[PDB]
């Protein structure tokens, strides 16, 4: 899977409250994140199915 | 906001909030058929919601009315920040009344010291989640140039200005973007962005409104 996919969810400086997923290495699994709307990372789907896709949630 | 209070019932009737099967940004009414917003806040669909205070209990009139038209600045800039404003046309007229009515574009551009109200549903905790379900407010100063630039260096451009305390505890949170800072009946701010909310020498950081006048009516007459 990508290297981004192993790093921390990040929020950003934005304040919106937008639900994106990310990869959670850690754990084996996609989960939920605040996005605030700017200055996205890689390790930030708009979808659970993206999010597998992507950083290989098998 | 955090270190804010309760809103007084229909104390601010042009918030509106953006949906997307849950609330993601507030923005202001403008025109009965135009909501400003943030250009972060942009979403290829979008339901506006309109006079709720608890936006987890419908109590009565509120309003939910589904974008038209989702108009980001064309200029928004991903990295820094710069025009980060998104109008909305409404696919249906707002009601106003008591509940719900319009807010003013600002005549002249913010001035220091000018206290104003920011308003919204962003996070009331500077660490951690505290997500209030009644619509918040925040008697906050506009801050210096000077200061704003000495807290984000580089960063402020001429179309930012900051909103708050330099020694923290009050701020615009997560949530809140989009929404109103409010200047003597003037729609003077966005919220927009900050490094966190709530933090020593980390004001909120706000578009200036002003700058975006003559775009902000060039483009509601284009669009009717």
């Amino acid at each position: 899977r990508p290297d981004f996919c192993l790093e921390p969810p990040y929020t950003g400086p934005c304040k919106a409250r937008i639900i994106r997923y990310f990869y959670n290495a850690k754990a084996g699994l996609c989960q939920t994140f605040v996005y605030g709307g700017c200055r996205a990372k890689r390790n930030n789907f708009k979808s659970a199915e993206d999010c597998m896709r992507t950083c290989g949630g098998a | 906001i955090v270190g804010g209070y309760n809103c007084e019932e229909n104390s601010v009737p042009y918030q509106v909030s953006l949906n997307s099967g849950y609330h993601f940004c507030g923005g202001s009414l403008i025109n009965e058929q135009w909501v400003v917003s943030a250009g972060h806040c942009y979403k290829s669909r979008i339901q506006v919601r309109l006079g709720e205070h608890n936006i987890e209990v419908l109590e009565g009139n509120e309003q939910f009315i589904n974008a038209a038209k989702i108009i980001r600045h064309p200029q928004y800039d991903r990295k820094t920040l710069n025009n980060d404003i998104m109008l909305i046309k409404l696919s249906s007229r707002a009601v106003i009344n008591a509940h719900v009515s319009t807010i003013s574009l600002p005549t002249a551009p913010p001035a220091t010291g000018t206290k104003c109200l920011i308003s919204g549903w962003g996070n009331t905790a500077s660490s951690g989640a505290d997500y209030p379900d009644e619509l918040q407010c925040l008697d906050a100063p506009v801050l210096s140039q000077a200061k704003c630039e000495a807290s984000y260096p580089g960063k402020i451009t001429s179309n930012m200005f900051c909103v708050g305390f330099l020694e923290g505890g009050k701020d615009s949170c997560q949530r809140d973007s989009g929404g109103p800072v409010v200047c003597n009946g003037q729609l003077q701010g966005v919220v927009s962005w900050g490094d966190g909310c709530a933090q020593k020498n980390k004001p909120g950081v706000y578009t200036k409104v002003y700058n975006y006048v003559k775009w902000i009516k060039n483009t509601i007459a284009a669009n009717s």
